[PDB]
């Protein structure tokens, strides 16, 4: 079929409404999460823009397009995303009215271009160089944090977040790339999250008590077993002829012993003294009696750790991953700082804690291991793409919209095209920006109205970045509430709300191809 | 939604009506379901059998909406099950109750935060204020009255008169074994079942009760190397050839004797272990059984999972199929490994008593198991209320006498503290009146000649609804002591647990 | 019962209205056009005037009542702009219904509306300056006057005219004209021609070349009562009931007829002289048959059928008084225009009675042979005629083209209403409807409505500019200097009659079928 020039945008605009809708509280504190089952069939809830999408199978091809282009974004901050989709179809809400008063879309993808553009001169103009004190870290991280949970969620979170952060930056790492594996632990309440400079394993092998508490740990991460097998034929060797099978029984049992006395060696190796608790740590099993007769002499040894893991634990301890044991120095196996096994529930997760140089610190959120612990897996990772961002940027303002008003006060208030062409286009973007702050607000507390016509005129009074109050309804200094909007973060949707808007604003035949 | 993409069944009015609706729909019977109840459920499981109960943690499982608002917060009344036996009848009944203020505040037009916080801090105010109502607390577990007196509460959360021969039997199945003190099991304790002799006749045996048919001798020794296996007779007879037995005449001279000899070496082998108890969730063979009978190894015929999962649980035995010399592995661990008749039912018994590992095993003889499951039921959810790992539960008015106190203490603090939020605040106090209409439900009168009276009482902690008539025309029943108190802890989750979901179904649009 | 409550309910209305003023754009100013109607009668009546059009045919609504009475209003208040009311109201509910959409208040919708009136009109009174009421100043407002209500190529030919007539007071104080208005029409070779004639024209004459064709000093005896009679202010009764009653009753009339037609021409002798003056008898009723021709060769002129509007006119004009009766009586109460002259165009015989005592009473002879025509040009005469008035009536005239629409918009800078929001978005809601006439006409004319309006804007923003949308080629210009006005009464009338109905919308959540 055919949906012909207005009536193509007349989908375009509809598609865009009713989620903004979900999202006026997806966003904030204040926002409401939602909850997915024929998104899957499974029971499913989420908190943030673009994933939610991803999450939903969406059908309609705006929505269907959207997940895509907000990624981007949602790839950089993942909150702001969760705001972002009000703005563009708001901004369609705006322009429509102006075609379907008649004008052409093209001169208002035109207009809101140098509109753009002195947002983006304002977004210089409003960014507030701030510093990367964990407390300004704070603020960024849990005001994302709030917006996607609960503050209290947010608050009792916030803290590890802002933490490894700040051993991802010992590393000078302007971004976060390690520091970032998060562990969901089996517990009766998602209440418990701990922050683990080192790592943690999950396992301490099969056998307890192998000085499995290790204040000196020399980190062997050995993706070979000491478990080839204790029957006759290998582990990768199947033989169901009877001869081939005779030949096997007598070494495999053997081949064990080797890579085990060869840890009994490297024990004595690196240590000399059960004193030091050595830490063998395999991707795969290990025997009993290996374990046995390494966990006499002291050794710790630990089976089937995870592959991340022996990624994470070649670089936290600046351990290695061996296919070999025989003998080697306390400093050829890695060094953690801190090694403890430790028992919840019946798995014994060990603690690998401030390995040396502790590259990735593992931050451990013990909980029922529902998808609301999962729902709380999110805004952590989530938030840390803000402080990241934060990170990113020294140049962080005032959240709640604050910018809004001041990029659609100035933004509007002087044309900047001095047309009606662009300003026409400019008239109808500023307008879309508001949309957030003052939804907050009114889905808070007090109307749109009052509180732009406070924080307009309080901007007018200001030139401070007065914001709305999320549990009140009236704006306040979000500098001063602590919700940051991220350069990094808010220049992004400035980019998508407009260059996806261009395209799609300008469609008049549309068909199913093929 | 309007467009084809975007998918959800939850939101808008559908989510302020229908998922507030269907959270409505179970907690209906939850009411039923606490408190004394008089009321009875038929259910059938998908074995199409009816069973009978008052509690909804079974039922609701079983129950399949579209809707995650039914099927999240039984999870949190999981969540008091997992840590609290009973209560869970109410768990489910005041969060929905509680819930349906919203939708009311929404025709009202109060925002969800507006709604759901008013609750919160007052749940906070109440958990601040709901230990100050802690009435008692319990004492010694040896003590069978100082438990059993309690332990009627939960019964009577299911089943209202029966809780008095049982609660007794319960802490005289020794509850006391462990100190509930860091430590308590059920599978040490376990309910076994004995159909047949009275209900009533549900004795203590402590030390396993295996109602399965105790065969061999008596355990080569009490101290009994336990070798549980899951199918070691698998046969060892062979079930090939013609006939599914033979095909040529030759053929069936083989397979008679064979299955003696190898289970002749099997059972050897159960001697060659050293298991002094041979248990077959695989068939029973007279030679076998002979062999045991030779090699004086006690055998078990037949075996649930629950047999040989309690066998692998308890013994630290391992149930495998043996067509296999057996090898203990399994072992021992009971120190009293015995034969016994109990409800002159042979009953496999194994014994071994320690402060934390004893096994002192409900052994339920009764008439009916539909009965008996449900008996179990109760006594189930009452050393489950039993267990809380603190001797000293620091009780609370059992049965609800807590609601007129707390109805009293918030919505009236509750306008106190000012805003909005004070309305949420004050339909905090509300749904607590759900027992005491809910008991008012199976005993017949209004909660507000309930509440009115129950209101009139005032500081009480005592004076409340129950059942009979007493719940009836005064509403008034002593729920501090009917000798009826409840811990403060259990209590304690309901209204956390109900707290969290109650809250979060709401916030959900999708 | 039945009955349609609050949102959903005043929806159908501001559907109505909205939906109903939309139609209008085809109108007000010469881009716009005349919208025709058809009545039961099938007459096509062409007016880009909205009183015309609205209260005659249209589809019922509730707001139908309601919007009958404001473009009368403005019509009645000042005889223009009734096609401009209309548009701003709906322009200012489509506003208003966003707040409203918004779910914001119609009551703080409502209550923001008043101000920001008086803004513009306090605005409009600072727009304003006290301008010409000269002839050539009416030109400058008589051309604008016309264009927005009736079209321009007629406000052309309309302007000279139209001026001429309300110049033609003594310095009265009327903002409308009622005798400068005495429409003659006629079927013509011109489907639109009008004379402009001061002085009063009458109805029907009657012409002989017996009568005197120039009758220079005009003696005029305007009577109702006529020849058939005898002294009589009142007529004879008749009786045909019975033969012996006719039979003397046809005999005698004709001494009524005699003495009469002598009452006359003794009294000319007497009043006009003997041939010295020429004289009037005028007859508002038929002429007797020996009067007619008796009176022809006396050298007075009988006159067949003068109104009573025409008694009345000449009367005021000619200062001097219609009688009932021809008796003989003094010069000066008969009427004395210094002319009278019977000007007998197409098959209708225009006696002039003119050089009146008063040029109070003053005549356009509309012509056309197509009534629709005939209809068009002699109704696109009257608003002027009450337009333009009110251009000569005030020293001030606001002025026009729309102009000063775009600067207030911008005058009513915001936050001004700081106040709450609700009377912020009420002059930002009004803000808005002051521009539907600068957009309709840029509308109507090429480019945008738009474009052209911010280009306006951004142009009036810049100093020395009040400048507007040109009411043809739709560019911007300063209209004040254009000379195009409308009238000064006009807008501040125009606000008050367009913000009270969109003001009474908001009030009505209510409708009860």
């Amino acid at each position: 079929e055919v949906a012909r020039a207005q009536a193509a945008l007349a989908v375009n605009i509809s598609a865009a409404r009713g989620l903004q809708d979900v999202l006026r509280t997806n966003l904030g504190p204040k926002g409401t999460m939602k909850m997915l089952v024929s998104g899957a069939g499974d029971i499913k809830l989420t908190k943030d823009g673009n994933v939610l999408l991803h999450e939903m199978q969406i059908q309609h091809p705006t929505a269907s397009l959207i997940a895509k282009v907000a990624t981007a974004q949602d790839d950089i901050t993942g909150d702001g995303t969760t705001s972002n989709v009000l703005i563009i179809g708001e901004l369609l809400k705006q322009a429509d009215l102006y075609i379907s008063e008649g004008l052409h879309p093209r001169i208002i993808t035109e207009g809101f271009e140098a509109a753009k553009e002195k947002a983006l001169q304002f977004l210089e103009e409003v960014k507030v160089s701030r510093e990367m004190d964990r407390e300004t870290l704070i603020d960024v991280a849990r005001t994302s944090l709030r917006t996607k949970v609960h503050a209290e969620l947010a608050d009792v979170l916030t803290e590890a977040v802002v933490d490894s952060i700040l051993a991802i930056k010992k590393q000078d790492e302007p971004i976060d790339l390690f520091m970032i594996e998060i562990m969901e632990m089996k517990h009766k309440s998602e209440t418990d999250t701990s922050l683990i400079r080192g790592l943690v394993l999950d396992h301490g092998a099969r056998h307890p008590d192998m000085k499995k508490r290790v204040e000196d740990a020399y980190i062997l991460t050995c993706n070979v077993s000491l478990e080839y097998e204790k029957t006759e034929v290998n582990s990768g060797f199947f033989y169901k002829s009877a001869e081939e099978r005779e030949k096997l029984v007598k070494a495999e049992r053997k081949f064990i012993e080797d890579r085990v006395k060869k840890i009994i060696e490297l024990k004595r190796k690196v240590c000399g003294d059960s004193d030091k608790g050595f830490v063998v740590i395999n991707q795969k099993g290990i025997d009993p009696f290996s374990l046995d007769a390494l966990s006499k002499e002291g050794i710790v040894a630990l089976r089937r750790a995870k592959r991340r893991n022996m990624e994470r634990l070649t670089l936290a301890c600046g351990g290695v991953a061996l296919n070999s044991f025989d003998d080697l120095s306390p400093d050829c196996l890695g060094h953690a700082g801190l090694v403890y096994e430790y028992t919840l529930g019946e798995e014994k997760f060990t603690f690998i804690e401030k390995c040396n140089n502790p590259r990735s610190v593992t931050l451990l959120i013990k909980g029922p291991n529902k998808h609301t612990l999962t729902q709380i897996k999110d805004a952590v990772r989530d938030g840390l793409r803000a402080v990241k961002n934060a990170i990113d940027d020294g140049c962080v303002v005032p959240g709640a919209g604050a910018v809004e008003v001041a990029m659609a006060e100035a933004l509007i208030k002087h044309k900047p095209s001095v047309k009606g062409r662009a300003q026409l286009g400019v008239q109808a973007f500023a307008d879309a920006l508001l949309i957030i702050p003052k939804v907050l607000a009114q889905n808070s507390g007090f109307d749109l109205q009052e509180t732009l016509v406070k924080i307009q005129a309080e901007h007018s009074e200001s030139g401070q970045l007065v914001g709305v109050d999320l549990n009140t309804g009236e704006p306040m200094v979000a500098a001063e509430v602590g919700v940051w909007d991220n350069y990094c973060v808010k220049k992004q949707l400035l980019h998508s709300c407009t260059v996806i808007a261009t395209n799609i604003l300008l469609v008049d035949e549309i068909m199913r191809a093929g | 939604m309007l467009k084809e993409g975007a998918k959800h069944f939850s939101g808008l009015e559908e989510a302020v009506y229908r998922n507030i609706q269907a959270c409505k729909e179970l907690a209906q019977t939850t009411r039923t379901a606490y408190g004394p109840n008089g009321m009875n459920k038929m259910v059938i499981n998908h074995l199409e059998k009816l069973f009978v109960t008052n509690d909804a943690a079974t039922i609701l499982r079983e129950l399949e909406v579209q809707h995650p608002a039914a099927k999240m917060i039984v999870m949190a009344s999981h969540m008091q099950e997992q840590e609290v036996g009973d209560g869970t009848n109410f768990v489910l009944v005041f969060a929905g109750a509680l819930l349906e203020l919203a939708e009311e505040l929404l025709r009202i037009g109060l925002s969800v935060s507006e709604v759901i916080e008013g609750y919160e801090i007052a749940c906070r105010k109440a958990h601040e204020i709901l230990p100050n109502l802690v009435c008692c607390s319990a004492k010694n577990l040896r003590d069978i009255d100082e438990v059993s007196s309690l332990l009627r509460t939960s019964i009577m959360s299911k089943q209202y008169g029966n809780e008095v021969f049982l609660a007794k039997l319960i802490a005289q199945a020794c509850v006391s074994i462990f100190p509930d003190s860091g430590h308590f099991n059920v599978d040490n304790i376990r309910v076994c079942k004995i159909l047949g002799s009275g209900i009533s006749s549900s004795s203590v045996l402590h030390g396993m009760v295996f109602k399965k048919e105790t065969e061999g001798d008596v355990t080569s020794v009490k101290d009994a190397k336990i070798a549980v296996y899951s199918c070691p007779f698998d046969g060892m007879i062979t079930e090939t050839k013609g006939t599914v037995l033979i095909k040529t005449a030759e053929e069936l001279m083989n397979f008679s004797k064979g299955e003696e000899n190898l289970m002749d070496a099997q059972v050897k082998a159960i001697a060659d272990t050293g298991a002094n108890v041979v248990v077959t969730g695989g068939k029973v063979a007279d030679m076998a059984l002979h062999y045991a009978n030779k090699y004086n190894i006690m055998l078990v015929r037949l075996n649930s999972k629950w047999d040989l999962r309690r066998l692998c649980k308890t013994v630290g035995a391992t149930a495998l199929p043996r067509l296999t010399p057996p090898v203990l592995e399994e072992m021992g661990h009971c120190d009293s490994v015995y034969l016994s008749e109990v409800g002159d039912t042979q009953v496999v018994v194994f014994k071994h008593e320690k402060e934390d590992g004893a096994i002192s095993t409900i052994v339920l003889r009764g008439s009916t198991d539909n009965l008996m499951d449900d008996i179990e039921r109760a006594v189930d959810d009452g050393v489950n209320t039993f267990k809380v790992l603190t001797r000293d539960k620091r009780l609370v008015p059992g049965g609800g006498a807590t609601e007129i106190e707390l109805a009293k203490q918030i919505t009236s603090y509750g306008e106190t503290c000012p805003g909005l939020e004070q309305y949420a605040i004050k339909k905090f106090a509300e749904a607590f009146e759900a027992i005491p209409r809910a008991l008012a439900e199976n005993s017949g009168v209004k909660a507000n000649e309930v509440i009115s009276k129950l209101y009139a009482v005032h500081q009480e902690g005592n004076k409340n609804v129950g059942l009979d008539i007493e719940a009836e025309v005064p509403a008034v029943k002593d729920m501090l002591e009917a000798g009826i108190l409840d811990t403060y802890l259990g209590k304690y989750w309901a209204i956390k647990l109900a707290t969290n979901a109650a809250v979060t179904v709401l916030r959900v649009d999708q």
